[PDB]
């Protein structure tokens, strides 16, 4: 038949992306267990600024959705091949002209340029009325990530809730977490202090933090909880606001999305999902 | 008309509580729906009657959404052959049996998915999170379900004493993962989480295996928070309880988009504080 088409995002723990070695191949790792770190060969765009051409570089990647991914396809018995999206965003609907458009990985598996999206990518309303999720392989949730020392109490905080151009606090543009904060006309407030400083990337925004650019980044639990447990000068406050999961992304019409998802609920029950929890999540403090 | 569900579920307080009607009015009132539950006149006859109760909690307002917003009508009924679903000679019970053998469009409850139900029914998405924890008294040194004093219980003196409620996901759970563990736990099988939490209280047994969101609920509400789920809450085998439907069932993908709803707009936190909020 043909290959499956994988899009994924950098994303750490899920996905790591790192540069080949020189003659093209991934440097061998091991996890912290002393096993071989799997790495698969992806594609991507290696000028990632807004407004610039995307010419692609082979690349490398791993972490938790590879591991997944390698894991489903020797379930499932497909061969594949990694891409990371281009825009660099996992996926909103936008006004274009009274057109919407899906963007991000959205819209790479919904045009054909993806068969299937392999990342921490939310379950929600908006994107099941176009695609096909499967149960979830991760549970988690949104939190908010600030500098050791910053104090706020969390959603419920006067500085998020009454905002100002003194504490600025922003999260990833076209991301479900824009697309939380939109939706719901209770948070239009922090919506709209939201949109003047969203940021491109996870990564980038992040640093900010640590940088004292941003003084809170509402994002993936999964994600802050351990940048927390790695970077000792930020921290997470508020404990859950909401509760998300993470699921593969197929379209509609796939005719892997039956054992795919019967593959991650058989990985949740026989230890396999909580190994990759040890291996990338929770494995530092 | 096939706009009208049969629909089936199950008592397990807080998500599903059954309630005598009043004699008169005969009315269920407040915040409750009419269920009705086959009661046998004797056991020499195949005869019952139904009897009208009401039943209310957190997954009888989640059903009262849907039918809002999906826009169908039910006939609640509550399950007499046997709880939540277990495979017994190839052949399903439960919740779950009701729905494959077409006696009910969907099942409502606290009905945990898992690999193997869904082999049979389709599940619509988790909407109250959910999985395997362990309750002991406050203090007591356990890990998790992985501690050598559930694998290897026998490698202690005197060993560690601790059960679960038969033939639901938990022990299929168990059965299929740690078959040592299993074949011991089941000396202390107990008939429902009340016994075990009184078994727990007075010393009976040292930890009670069960899903993750009763026991949260429990732990909430004990006299003096002194039982607890191990781990600040840890939870084995994450998955969630699910809407069962048939298989290639037309109303799985309005279900679907209306529990996304319900989670994106917030409406699913209020029912947890309303139903799922403890003191401790
Ligand atoms: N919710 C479980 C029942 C309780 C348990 O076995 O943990 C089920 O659907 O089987």
């Amino acid at each position: 038949s043909t290959r499956l088409k994988i899009v994924t995002i950098h994303q750490e723990p899920f996905v790591y992306v790192k540069p080949t070695m020189s003659d093209g191949t991934c440097k061998e790792e091991f996890t912290v267990n002393g096993d071989p770190v799997k790495k698969v060969i992806c594609t991507g765009p290696n000028d990632t600024s807004p407004g610039s051409p995307r010419h692609t570089v082979p690349q490398c990647c791993y972490g938790f959705c590879i591991d997944l991914l390698i894991k489903l396809a020797r379930t499932m018995n497909f061969t594949y091949e990694v891409h990371l999206v281009a825009d660099g965003k996992f996926g909103t609907q936008e006004r274009v002209s009274n057109k919407k458009e899906w963007n991000g990985m959205m819209g790479e598996l919904l045009s054909g340029q993806a068969d299937m999206i392999v990342a921490p990518l939310t379950i929600n309303n908006e994107r099941a009325q176009y695609i096909e999720f499967s149960k979830p392989f991760k549970y988690q949730g949104l939190t908010i990530l600030v500098k050791k020392g910053t104090r706020i109490t969390g959603i419920n905080d006067p500085r998020l809730r009454n905002p100002s151009d003194k504490f600025i606090y922003a999260t990833v543009k076209q991301s479900s977490v824009d697309i939380y904060f939109r939706r719901q006309v209770e948070l239009s407030t922090m919506y709209r202090h939201m949109e003047k400083h969203n940021y491109e990337s996870a990564a980038e925004a992040i640093q900010a933090v640590r940088d004292n650019k941003l003084h809170a980044f509402i994002w993936d639990s999964a994600v802050l909880e351990f940048e927390a447990s790695q970077k000792c000068d930020l921290v997470t406050t508020g404990e859950l606001f909401f509760r998300s999961g993470f699921g593969i992304g197929m379209r509609k019409d796939s005719p892997w999305k039956q054992n795919v998802s019967l593959s991650i609920l058989k990985s949740h029950e026989n230890g396999f999902m909580e190994d990759l929890d040890k291996t990338w999540v929770r494995y530092q403090e | 008309d096939d706009n009208h569900l049969s629909i089936v579920t199950l008592e397990e307080a807080p998500f599903v509580i059954v309630e005598d009607i009043d004699p008169l009015t005969e009315t269920c009132v407040r915040n409750t729906v009419p269920c009705r539950k086959f009661v046998k006149i004797n056991n020499s006859t195949n005869e019952g009657m139904n009897v009208k109760k009401c039943c209310k909690g957190f997954c009888i307002d989640i059903l009262k959404k849907l039918s809002r917003t999906v826009k169908f009508t039910y006939d609640l009924y509550l399950v007499t052959n046997g709880k939540h679903g277990k495979k017994v000679n190839n052949v399903w019970n439960g919740m779950i049996g009701e729905v494959v053998y077409q006696r009910a469009v969907m099942a409502v409850g606290s009905l945990t998915i898992n690999e193997e139900r869904s082999e049979v029914v389709d599940f619509s998405v988790p909407f109250v999170e959910t999985g395997i924890s362990v309750m002991v008294s406050r203090g007591t040194q356990v890990t998790g379900l992985s501690d050598k004093k559930f694998q290897r219980p026998h490698d202690y003196s005197p060993p560690f004493r601790f059960g679960t409620v038969p033939n639901g996901s938990t022990e299929r759970n168990i059965r299929n993962n740690y078959p040592y563990m299993h074949q011991y736990m089941t000396r202390f099988n107990q008939r429902g989480v009340e016994d075990a939490l009184v078994s727990l209280k007075t010393g009976k047994l040292d930890a009670f295996i069960y899903d993750a969101a009763v026991l949260n609920y429990k732990a909430g509400r004990d006299e003096g928070c002194k039982l607890v789920t191990i781990g600040s809450g840890y939870i084995f085998a994450t998955t969630g309880y699910g809407i069962a439907l048939q298989k290639g069932s037309p109303w799985k993908r309005q279900i679907d988009l209306a529990l996304l709803q319900f989670v994106g707009d917030g409406e699913m936190e209020e029912l947890e504080t309303l139903w799922l909020t403890g003191i401790c």
